């Protein structure tokens, strides 16, 4: 049995996606719709986008990551039975699912990513989301602690896998973070601007509602969706509009994605899109067959 | 200057380095394709390998910015 995934958003370039944008017969179709809703060349405007996350990309790798997967489902002749997607996945598999008309998701996610620079510019100042591995909880426990006994705040925002860790706090403690992680031989790999996935973060989660994901219709999906907060099976459009608000708030357990996913009898995973994370993890790996459904594989005979 | 079972095991990580390229000393590893998920399973095969446990500074990513300043780091141990 397979599932589909959708993966979390990761450091990239137009240069390592221009050519199969522009080239696949799928994506070229998706872009077009994308284009008609937003009013703009989608393409154009990535582009010539001055960052690595803009909202420009964002969207182009909603549109890579959907195009991706009816690539692999035609191409491999997949018939998968369940589907999820991870953090900026989440977006994904609602409009691969069918929660969502893909006009709807591309909305969607060019909505989310000007509320929230809106948000972030002024609220929560200095907080980081810390990327870290080789940290067992046992050693991440002694670090809270030795945080807890200074009265600076922090949250556990994500759970990759055993010993695989992201905690949001303020940048004040980054350096100390760093190096105290380092002490007990865990690896920090990267501080994420803006912050994610924090019950602090409510206020996000509300003006999101509102401004953003409310005035959108939602369908069943046409198959069941696991959540990314606790591997919870949804089968509702109103099921996967919570998850898109909770994802604000809720902490990402990936250990719980990859337990239902072998209780619903998933022996194997397609990762739908650029991939940094969650198709590489030993979380997926040791669970699972991968294949990895990158715009470089796209682009083979 | 290394040895050849340096050199083969770090091969396994750079995916837009060929075979037929030689590794230069000052090259930087990000480029050719080392990631995030690469250095850990990289750290992971050095620890084996060669029996240390990375940490303190060598486990900041200037440790990893290219082979000779990963070579140099492994030999100290
Ligand atoms: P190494 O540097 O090669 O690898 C680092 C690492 C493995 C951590 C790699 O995956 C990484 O760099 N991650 C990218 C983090 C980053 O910089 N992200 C910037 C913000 S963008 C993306 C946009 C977005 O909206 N989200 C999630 C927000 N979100 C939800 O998760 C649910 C609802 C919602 O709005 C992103 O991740």
């Amino acid at each position: 049995a397979t599932a589909m995934l959708f993966p979390g958003m990761g450091p990239a370039a137009f240069s390592d996606v221009g050519r199969f944008m522009v080239t696949n017969r799928y994506t070229r179709e998706l872009l077009a719709e994308a284009d008609d809703t937003l009013g703009y060349s989608l393409v154009d405007r990535f582009r010539q986008a001055e960052g690595d996350y803009s909202e420009y990309a964002q969207i182009a790798f909603l549109v890579n990551c959907v195009a991706l997967a009816r690539w692999a489902e035609q191409t491999m002749d997949l018939t998968p039975r369940i589907c999820a997607g991870a953090s900026f996945g989440e977006k994904s598999v609602a409009a691969y699912s069918g929660a969502l008309t893909f006009a709807d998701a591309v909305r969607m996610t060019a909505g989310l990513a000007r509320c929230m620079d809106e948000y972030f510019r002024t609220e929560h100042l200095g907080v980081v989301t810390h990327s870290f591995v080789r940290a067992p909880r046992e050693r991440l426990d002694e670090i809270l602690a030795e945080l807890d006994e200074r009265g600076e705040w922090h949250e556990i925002s994500c759970h990759i896998d055993h010993d695989f860790f992201m905690l949001t706090l303020h940048e004040r403690n980054s350096v100390w973070l760093e190096g105290r992680l380092r002490s007990v031989g865990a690896m920090p790999l990267y501080a994420m601007r803006p912050p994610m996935h924090a019950a602090a973060f409510g206020g996000l989660r509300d003006k999101a509602e509102e401004e953003v994901i409310a005035p959108l219709t939602f369908h069943d999906p046409t198959l069941p969706v696991v959540a990314d907060q606790d591997g919870k099976v949804l089968t509702t459009g109103d099921e996967v509009r919570t998850m898109l608000l909770e994802c604000f708030v809720r902490p990402l357990r990936w250990p719980d994605v990859i337990s239902s996913l072998q209780d619903q009898g998933v022996t194997r995973v397609c990762v739908a899109g650029p991939d940094s994370l969650f198709g590489r993890v030993g979380t997926t790996t040791r669970a699972f067959e991968v294949i990895a459904a990158t715009p470089r594989l796209a682009l083979q005979p | 200057m290394w040895d050849a079972q340096f050199e083969n095991l770090l091969r396994r990580y750079l995916p837009f380095l060929s075979a037929d390229q030689p590794l230069e000393q000052d090259i930087n590893l990000r480029d050719i394709g080392l990631d995030s998920l690469g250095t850990v399973e990289l750290l992971s095969e050095l620890e084996n390998t060669y029996d240390v446990h990375f940490q303190d500074e060598a486990l900041t990513k200037e440790t990893f910015e290219t082979p000779g300043v990963l070579w140099k780091t492994l030999s100290q141990m």
